[PDB]
RNA sequence: AAGCAGCUUUACAGAUCAAUGGCGGAGGGAGGUCAACAUCAAGAACUGUGGGCCUUUUAUUGCCUAUAGAACUUAUAACGAACAUGGUUCUUGCCUUUUACCAGAAC
RNA sequence: AGUGAUCUAGAAAG
């Protein structure tokens, strides 16, 4: 098996790609509409919330996420869904 | 520290994980007539970015870089002072 | 942690490293020599476990009490603990003792503090047909250990010594296990242990003796208690075979 | 600077021989 | 409420609308008001005597709109959850 | 060891292992063309500004304003000489 | 590397060793973890931290002189006004020929001459043909402009001191002297290096310098503390604190103020270890500042100590000639010997 | 937000006291320093089940696709906010030999 | 003009 380990956190199995809360066809169904596409890009200085941000969008996106913990659906620790590199979750830093 | 050998004072010391030295070394590369000497590389520096100031960091762990800056206030007196007050340590608000 | 908690499981009492966070931190910087090498050298001991894990295993079905008690041959009750730690003196004194005079060695004596001594000069061929081993010994010494502990509680049940008096005691047999006991002739690995209650002993006095200044009455036995605890832990098994 | 815990000079809040107090 | 939603949540498909009036017009809905004022872009557009003709872009007043049709996708659009 | 100083271990030296800081621790002819080429300068400087209001001010054709910036350094020349 | 991370600079040099820039002490982290941890996963020995330093002038050429290779060219070099360097290290001025002109006339209060010749801008530089049309006329040198062009951007991309960039410096051209009988093409070789070598005897005759990249530097802390931050700043060589912003309804202050970049090596450790965790500070380079090392360049004997940092006085000697033994480029150092004639050479010696 | 109409109904009183459907009832709750069995470090790494699939008929597993539910553990990665011992090999230390040991690594 | 860096440790048999 491929292993990612030792690079990032990431998912490898389309059976585990999680269940959005809303059907994700009818979003690809408008991706043929310019109107409706908004690029966002989230930026600010260190340690602002972006990630955590990101996480509040990514959470009430989806039904269930697999690297979801206890610690994390209680909020003790922030999910980082998008700090995903093993560096940057080394460091607890946006580093790509 | 211990995977580097090197110590900050007050940190436990250990003997060397890599017990050999490279004693054939004879090369130009870091000659001290090359070198750019500004400010010595302590060993904080050593462990706070290990693999910027090390040659050969091997088995070194990415430390993690930085919290945000600690602005808990205290409420130091006994019953006079409430839950919410601003405290003497902090800068006024002058705008208006 | 555990203090922004309001729920939570209990942990055993062995479990709770009060004494740890002290030396995670960066000591007082008037101390002298010897405590700030203390704090160094249980910084050494922390780093050494967290760098190495050494992780349980799930099909350990086998424990020791349990599989015990399923047997008609043991049975429950509930005594108190001193009943308990001297009802173990005395099993302890007779299997010890048993041993030795099965093996026919009658000349030599294990007094009831568990110091064994010829009871007359012996010949060559008794010497080396009486010269027990290192598990004996490590027995002999593990129950003297105990022993001492057992009898400060008997002398504070007998009200000749108050509590503070009691909890001195113990934080000093704890400390000085290496003047009482003897037990590193058959074990010099137990030195890890003596060592790291003589650095928790100077970490516990120069936070308890700031403005008292000296002599006895420090009892705070906790953090020694548990080092000895988890030297058991690692004793049993080899004591064992 | 005081003991806020009991009035007197020198010694720390953590240091203070009388019993904690609201 | 969800019919004047689902006018918003049609805006970039094509729609078809047909008029009081008896015309049809059939393109992009470019915006559409919560008064059901609606602006339709590259125009298909149809008489109520059936003649047939194109135009490139066209407002409506809400009033006059007799219905709207909209993509069958939307069945399935967020708008409709509980 | 710290700040590259002290040994590998203290285990085997025979020593602590403590360290301690020392506290006993007449021009050239190059030059001149400078001084040439600033006489010429003024030439193309006066040149330069006429041309500039004869193209944005003046005329349309290049002819023409060519030759009238040229009138300008053809008796200049010799007014400095 | 060079793909993944978008900022990072990669070249190789003609010692064969590899160089990266990079932003901060914490990206060359990021990216040698990189390099051993996945893409490369080999050991690899590198330097203590160094900066990217460049080639600049003082004053106006003493001599327009002469060089050659029967080819010649002269230029002359002159500092830029330091109005037009920090417009057009922002890629702004106030490439249409006449709005240029205008402009320049207009607010940098150029000559219209040298208005109209201006010939390329290029990387913090400018190059101003201001050719007399007597010896060359204009449509002979307009047949070698393009060249004559890859010249000086070779001249500016490797300069003479270190074969650093150049930096600030307008180019003037005195003359270029062709010949009349050798066919052109050939001639488009020949023109390159010379007006290269040509650039660099115009910046060696213009008291060159040493340009250092300075790092702003934003540093939060609470207030109590500031004794130690600035205490901090007066210990690191020619770091200085401009501004202090009182952060209303908080206890903290930020600090704003400059490092040097090749004295910014564990910067972020010192301040937070002094402060005890409550200050932090970041170090960035958006604000294009160069600013002079002190010392000459050409002071053959200044002090330079082998293992301690050197005195102010000797810093620009010593960079210079740590770089130019580190890129193998060498005891003696610069100077115009290197380039012109022994005698032109011996007479400037003398004159000074 | 209450005054009125709809939903919910239940302490009730009815037509009904039939024919229906809705939700419960056809072996209760809280505890135990009780026991047994199953399971707990892995492609971020889960099982069942409907349809399609290479093993020459794809079986039960490995693959594609549809769908229901995932307890405990884990990202400054671990059941345990805690922390012992032993075996083998290698390299050290103390060292007259072995045990007992010095302290780093790997398994 | 002074910041710091602190190895050990004993018993048996032969
Ligand atoms: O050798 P140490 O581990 O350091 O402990 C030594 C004593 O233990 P013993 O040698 O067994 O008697 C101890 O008394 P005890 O623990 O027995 O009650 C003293 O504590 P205190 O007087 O009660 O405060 C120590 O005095 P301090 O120096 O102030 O810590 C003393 O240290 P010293 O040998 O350098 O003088
Ligand atoms: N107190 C408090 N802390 C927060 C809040 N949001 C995020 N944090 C903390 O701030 C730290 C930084 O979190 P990130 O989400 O990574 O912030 P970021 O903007 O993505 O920072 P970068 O990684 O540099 O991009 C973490 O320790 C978070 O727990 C907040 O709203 N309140
Ligand atoms: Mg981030
Ligand atoms: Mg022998
Ligand atoms: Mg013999
Ligand atoms: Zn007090």
């Amino acid at each position: 098996r491929t292993k990612l380990q030792e690079h990032t956190i990431f998912t490898q199995l389309k059976k585990n790609i999680p269940k959005t809360r809303y059907n994700r066809d009818y979003m690809l169904s408008m991706a043929n509409i310019p109107e409706r596409i908004i690029n966002v890009g989230v930026i600010g200085p260190l340690h602002s919330g972006k990630t955590s941000l990101m996480d509040l969008l990514v959470i009430d996106s989806h039904k269930r996420i697999p690297d979801m913990s206890k610690n994390v659906e209680l909020g003790w620790k922030p999910l980082r869904y998008l700090d995903n590199l093993k560096q940057e979750i080394d460091r607890g830093l946006s580093i790509k | 520290g211990k995977a580097l050998n090197n110590a900050i004072p007050g940190g436990p010391k250990f003997e060397p994980l890599y017990p050999r030295e490279e004693e054939e070394d004879y090369n130009e590369f870091n000659s001290i007539d090359r070198v750019i000497f500004r400010v010595p590389i302590r060993s904080e520096y050593k462990v706070a970015f290990p693999h910027l100031y090390n040659s050969r960091p091997r088995s070194v762990r990415i430390p993690w870089y930085n919290n945000p800056v600690s602005c808990i206030i205290q409420n130091d007196e006994e019953y006079d002072t409430p839950a919410l007050f601003f405290d003497p340590s902090l800068n006024p608000i002058p705008h208006f | 942690f555990p203090f922004n908690r309001t729920k939570g499981k209990m942990v055993r009492a062995q479990d709770v490293a009060l004494a740890k966070k002290w030396f995670l931190q960066h000591p007082d910087e008037e101390y002298p020599v010897k405590v700030k090498v203390s704090y160094q050298k249980l910084l050494k001991n922390y780093v050494l476990n967290e760098l190495h894990p050494t992780l349980p295993t799930n099909h350990n079905k086998t424990k020791l009490l349990k599989s015990l008690k399923n047997t008609k041959y043991f049975q429950q009750t509930t005594i108190d603990w001193v009943e308990a730690g001297l009802q173990l003196c005395r099993q302890g004194h007779n299997m010890l003792n048993l041993l030795i005079h099965r093996k026919g060695l009658t000349y030599l004596h294990l007094d009831y503090n568990f110091n064994l001594k010829p009871t007359k000069t012996l010949t060559t061929k008794e010497r080396k047909k009486s010269r027990l081993g290192n598990s004996f010994h490590l027995m002999r010494e593990l129950l003297k250990m105990m022993k001492l502990i057992v009898d400060t509680h008997v002398q504070f049940r007998l009200g000749n010594v108050d509590a503070f008096q009691l909890a001195d005691g113990i934080h000093y047999i704890l400390n000085h296990i290496g003047q009482l006991t003897g037990i590193y002739r058959y074990k010099y690995k137990v030195m890890h242990q003596i060592r790291a209650c003589k650095d928790l002993k100077h970490i516990i006095y120069y936070k308890f003796n700031k403005n008292l200044g000296k002599g006895p009455g420090c009892g705070f036995w906790q953090p020694a208690w548990r080092v000895w605890l988890n030297f058991l832990r690692g004793t049993i098994p080899l004591l064992e075979r | 600077s005081f003991c806020r815990n009991c009035g007197e000079a020198g010694h720390k809040e953590k240091d203070c021989m009388e019993k904690p107090r609201k | 409420g969800i019919p004047v939603k689902l006018l918003n949540e049609a805006q970039g498909h094509i729609v078809s609308l047909e008029l009081t009036t008896g015309a049809t017009y059939r393109g992009k809905l470019v915006e559409s008001e919560d008064s059901m004022n609606v602006q339709l872009r590259d125009v298909i557009a149809t008489e109520p005597q059936g003649a047939v003709t194109h135009m490139d872009q066209i407002f409506v007043r809400g009033s006059q709109i007799k219905f709207i049709v909209v993509p069958d996708l939307l069945k399935n659009a967020p708008l409709f959850k509980k | 060891s710290y700040n590259g100083i002290g040994l590998k271990s203290a285990k085997g030296s025979s020593t602590s292992g403590h360290v301690q800081r020392s506290l006993a621790s007449r021009p050239l002819a190059v030059q001149k063309q400078i001084e040439t080429h600033m006489e010429k300068r003024e030439i193309e400087v006066q040149v330069s500004e006429l041309r500039d209001r004869l193209e944005e001010e003046e005329t349309l054709s290049e002819e023409q304003i060519d030759k009238k910036c040229e009138a300008l350094r053809a008796k200049l020349t010799n007014e400095w000489q | 590397i060079s793909k993944y991370y978008p900022g990072v600079i990669i070249k190789v040099e003609e010692s064969g060793e590899h160089v990266i820039l990079g932003n901060g002490e914490l990206y060359m982290d990021c990216l040698l973890y990189d390099l051993r941890a996945s893409y490369a996963k080999i050991e690899i020995k590198i330097s203590d931290p160094l900066t990217v330093f460049s080639e600049s002038c003082s004053n106006e050429s003493f001599a327009s002189i002469p060089v050659s290779n029967g080819l010649s060219i002269s230029v002359a070099a002159e500092p830029m006004d330091s109005k037009m360097i920090q417009d057009l290290s922002r890629n702004t001025l106030g490439d249409n020929p006449r709005k240029l002109s205008k402009i320049l006339r207009t607010e940098y209060g150029w000559d219209s001459l040298a208005s109209r010749n201006v010939w390329s801008f290029y990387n913090g530089n400018v190059l101003i043909n201001d050719t007399l049309p007597d010896e060359i006329s204009p449509e002979l040198l307009s047949k070698y402009k393009e060249q004559i062009i890859q010249g000086f951007y070779w001249a500016v991309k490797e300069g003479p001191l270190a074969e650093e960039p150049i930096y600030g410096v307008q180019y003037k051209l005195l003359s270029i002297s062709v010949p009349s009988d050798v066919n052109i093409d050939v001639m488009k070789s020949q023109i390159i290096p010379l007006m290269k070598k040509a650039c660099y005897v115009g910046l060696l005759t213009a008291i060159p310098i040493l340009l250092e990249p300075i790092y702003e530097v934003d540093i939060t802390v609470h207030a109590p503390l500031l004794p130690i931050v600035e205490e901090l700043m007066k210990k690191r060589r020619g770091s200085r604190i401009y501004k202090t912003i009182k952060v209303a309804g908080t206890p903290l202050l930020e600090v704003r103020g400059q490092v040097p970049v090749i004295e910014s090596a564990g910067f972020e450790t010192d301040l937070r270890l002094s402060t005890n965790g409550l200050g932090m500070c970041q170090l960035y380079f958006w604000h294009k500042i160069w600013r002079k090392v002190p010392g000459d360049v050409l002071d053959k004997d200044a002090f330079i100590p082998k293992l301690k940092p050197a005195p102010i006085n000797s810093l620009s000697r010593d960079f210079v000639m740590k770089t130019r033994r580190r890129k193998g480029i060498s005891n003696d150092g610069p100077t115009l010997e290197k380039y012109i004639s022994a005698e032109l050479y011996a007479q400037l010696r003398e004159n000074g």
